[PDB]
RNA sequence: CCGAGCCUGGUGAUAGCUGGUUGUCCAAGAUAGAAUCUUAGUUCAACUUUAAAUUUGCCCACAGAACCAAAUCCCCUUGUAAAUUUAACUGUUAGUCCAAAGAGGAACAGCUCUUUGGACACUAGGAAAAAACCUUGUAGAGAGAGUAAAAAAUUUAACA
């Protein structure tokens, strides 16, 4: 009997090893969380593709991100085995309405203040 | 098995007695009998004659071990009870149930229309209150209109047959016997159709069910082989005489053949066991148009296999638990296919070991039945 | 370009709209704590 | 006596009621009779099944028929024919349920010792006699002595503790990693990725 | 053309039986049960879909759900968008295959028969060929680019 099944809370318990081994601390956590699909729409829960459908992943292969709340952690985890998260970081400030214009998504984590035209 | 119902020392050695034809409970007994001494109001369908009775009754011991005798006092009716369609059936389960209160201190009462009620209201029968009574819609009914017996003092009620009970000409006698509401209800049966249930929803709230064997049509019994009748009416008779020389070969060997044969209606079986004593063969008819003292002494005497020929009417279909049984001819195929199910499953009726020998006639009617015999 | 920009300004507007949502959030979690602690403490009086 | 006792083929009490063959009772390696049992020799059963009177027959006479009494005495630790498998009427039409009983059969499960071996004897003499026994057996095993079934726990020990893999079937298996839950089976988190269906696989590490 | 002459009218006879039934473009839209002299059909049954009228649904967290395993149901928030009554017609119901769960038969079979989940009778690339395995989903052109699934591995008997 196929079903969203039970997974252990330790798939979501972190290790020091593993912190040390990504790049993520216990304390001060991420403010937002991206994600992305790379795993078929097809051939696994259509629950699961509703939650993708709720995930706002009808595109594929495309950036989008959220808020990385406790429900929305748990909604992610839900559809993690075909979905992929990235810590979307921004080590600059918020993009305020004076600078609403330039800013865009280095795959890295980078959210860009200005992204001018000459280089460095 | 049964020690894990936590028997009493009565009841132990009356299970005892009863081997070996019971060395331990059955399944569907095991099902049914821990959770009726679990008190829960429930149904139970079933293989007829399967000790469902005796599961119900051995729960029904336990709880009125736990019943008072203070409610036992003079002129009040009876805290347990047990209803049948039938005066026959009534009296074999009250002999059924002499026999295991012979050991313990129930007292076991019948109650039926169209016998003595002098006897019936009697002062040791109606105002001395007994704790085990098997009753007639009818005669209670008469009892109730008369204050002869009353309805409060009821503890834990048994509705054998209770598809049947379940009647139309039926169903309105029991809402007039249905009190207080509070009493443990279990009803036992062989199948429920699904338009009786819902009625039995009519005065339920939060009951249970349990059932037995295949949930689909459960038609056929693998220790019993059918056969279909490939021949027009008009000597089909005349083919059951010749099944007769066949079952004269059952008359032969010493295997016993005990025959039940299906009779739609009570002059039609009049006029077959006319022509069929006639034919010089020993049988007896039951019908509802038969006398009282008559069907009696013919039920007794079918009780004791005295009769090897015995032709049954609508009166006479299910319920039956009837030692010996081998031969069963449907006469006449019954109206309803859960009918003819209940006549198959009223012949070898000592379970799943005694073997037994069916076969049923086919008329135009019964075409569509045909369909059903598949 | 303009689809590339307003793309950009689409994602901007949702990062800074859930930025301040998750800081009203801990300033009311903070401010529940905050009440909670006064009526407990102004429960233990008269 | 020192000597393999006979195994009917079905008890005197009969089974009246029909039963089905589940394969999960042969299906998992076997807890009960697994270490020996007032031996130092035995046959370790590498796989699952069912064996009947047949089966214990013919090891019973490839016992008796290379024995010696005085100083090898076999015990059959498995039990008598007593699963009933059946068969229905030849030539009758198809589907239908089921008929009488055919014959009995007990199962046994992967690792069930099945006969101890004691006395005056080692395992070394009598590994020609188990190897073909094992060999005409009717399920896969191992002819195994009292530290042989040690020696092979020792070493499927250290297997599992010398792993070196970044993933392991449970790593993502009990994780539910990558979708493998759509063809996971539900008793699969038990073998660990040992046991598929009626073959055993204790080589993998 | 004799197993009941031939022809004309009646005769567009009749069977629920097969098959075929004509140009385009947008919106929605694929498998549950019960009766039936019935399974080659039809009727109660559900879904829809549309037209109108009336404001919360799907995903869930606590508690709770029985005596004779996976679980499942009612189920605050979260994210996201539709849901309840009244009506009309049609249309499926004889589905295939695969992973799990049972019953039968050899524990033969592109065998049967009920529950759960998919896809499937509907695109493209790959497994050599490809109704079913993996990726992938949905519109056009460009002579750019990134990417996904992606070709099987492998061998031995030394001994004091
Ligand atoms: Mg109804
Ligand atoms: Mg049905
Ligand atoms: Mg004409
Ligand atoms: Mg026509
Ligand atoms: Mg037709
Ligand atoms: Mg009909
Ligand atoms: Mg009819
Ligand atoms: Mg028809």
């Amino acid at each position: 009997k196929f079903t969203r099944s039970r997974i252990p809370e330790k798939v979501f318990q972190a290790s020091p090893e593993d912190h040390e081994k990504y790049g993520g601390d216990p304390q001060n956590p991420h403010k937002l969380h991206i994600v992305t699909r790379i795993k078929s729409t097809r051939r696994r829960p259509y629950w699961e593709k509703d939650i993708i459908k709720m995930l706002g992943l009808e595109k594929a292969h495309t950036p989008q991100v959220h808020k990385n709340i406790p429900s929305v952690n748990a909604k992610l985890k839900v559809v993690k085995h075909l979905i992929r998260i990235k810590p979307l970081k921004l080590p600059q400030g918020l993009p305020a309405e004076e600078n609403m214009s330039n800013t865009c998504l280095k795959s890295t984590g980078e959210l860009v203040v200005q992204w001018h035209l000459k280089p460095v | 098995s049964f020690a894990d119902l936590g028997l009493e020392p009565r009841v132990l050695h009356a299970l005892q007695e009863a081997a070996p034809e019971v060395v331990q409970p059955t399944t569907v007994q095991s099902s049914t009998i821990p959770s009726l001494l679990r008190g829960r109001h429930v149904v139970c369908a079933a293989e007829t004659g399967s000790g469902k009775t005796l599961s119900y009754l051995l729960p029904l011991l336990q709880r009125l071990l736990g019943q008072p005798s203070l409610d036992s006092l003079p002129i009040p009716a009876p805290r347990g009870l047990v209803l049948v369609p039938s005066r026959e059936l009534a009296q074999q389960v009250r002999a059924v149930a002499q026999p295991l209160g012979r050991s313990l201190g129930l007292l076991v009462r019948d109650l039926e229309g169209g016998h003595g009620m002098r006897r019936i209201r009697l002062q040791l029968s109606r105002q001395p209150s007994a704790d085990v009574l098997v009753a007639t819609p009818g005669a209670l009914w008469k009892a109730l209109k008369s204050r002869l017996i009353s309805l409060e003092q009821l503890s834990f009620l048994v509705l054998d047959e209770a598809d049947t009970l379940l009647d139309e000409s039926f169903l309105e006698l029991v809402d007039y016997i249905l009190f207080n509401p509070k009493a443990q209800l279990v009803l036992v049966g062989a199948t429920f159709p699904e338009g009786v249930g819902q009625l039995l929803n009519k005065v339920a709230s939060p009951d249970a069910v349990t059932t037995i064997t295949s949930s689909k049509l459960h038609c056929i019994m693998p220790h019993v082989k059918q056969t279909f009748l490939r021949l027009k009416g008009a000597d089909k008779v005349a083919e059951l005489v010749h099944i007769l020389k066949h079952r004269d070969r059952a008359e032969r060997t010493g295997p016993s053949g005990t025959v039940l044969v299906f009779c739609n209606s009570s002059s039609t079986v009049n006029w077959l066991g006319y022509i069929l004593d006639d034919h010089k063969i020993q049988h007896l008819r039951l019908q509802g148009q038969m006398p009282a003292l008559m069907r009696v002494g013919i039920f007794q005497s079918f009780q004791k296999s005295s009769r090897d020929i015995l032709l049954c009417t609508d009166i006479a279909s299910r319920g039956l638990d009837s030692t010996g049984v081998e031969l069963v001819v449907n006469y006449d195929f019954p109206p309803t296919l859960q009918d003819y199910i209940h006549r198959a499953g009223r012949v070898g009726r000592v379970g799943s070991e005694v073997p037994g020998t069916v076969i049923s006639f086919v008329t135009h009617p019964w075409d569509v039945s045909l369909v059903q015999k598949i | 370009q303009l689809r590339r920009k307003a793309e950009r300004e689409t994602f901007a507007r949702r990062v800074v709209l859930l930025s301040q949502e998750m800081d009203a959030g801990l300033q009311a979690w903070q401010l529940r704590q905050q009440k909670l602690q006064e009526e407990q403490r102004k429960q233990e009086n008269a | 006596k020192p000597k393999l006792r006979f195994i009917e083929r079905a008890p005197l009490v009969p089974k009246v009621r029909r039963e089905p063959k589940n394969l999960s009772d042969i299906r998992g390696p076997s807890t009960e009779a697994t270490e020996f049992t007032e031996g130092n020799f035995a046959i370790l059963a590498l796989g699952g099944g069912y064996l009947h009177w047949g089966h214990f027959e013919m090891m019973r006479l490839t016992i008796n028929r290379s024995m010696d009494p005085k100083n090898m005495f076999a015990i059959w630790r498995v039990p008598a024919p007593f699963k009933p498998i059946t068969r229905k009427s030849v030539g009758h039409r198809m589907g239908g349920g089921k008929g009488a009983i055919d014959h009995y059969v007990t199962p046994v499960k992967a690792g069930r010792l099945v006969v101890e071996m004691g006395g005056r004897c080692e395992f070394e003499e009598v590994q020609g006699f188990l190897d073909q026994v094992a060999h005409k057996l009717p399920f896969a095993a191992k002819a195994v002595s009292r530290g042989t079934l040690e020696k092979m726990r020792k070493d499927q020990e250290e297997r599992e503790r010398n792993n070196q893999n970044p993933w392991t079937f449970e790593r993502i298996a009990t994780a539910n990693m990558l979708g493998i839950r759509k063809v996971l089976s539900p008793y699969d988190l038990t073998h660990k990725g040992k046991y598929w269906g009626k073959f055993y696989m204790p080589k993998r590490v």
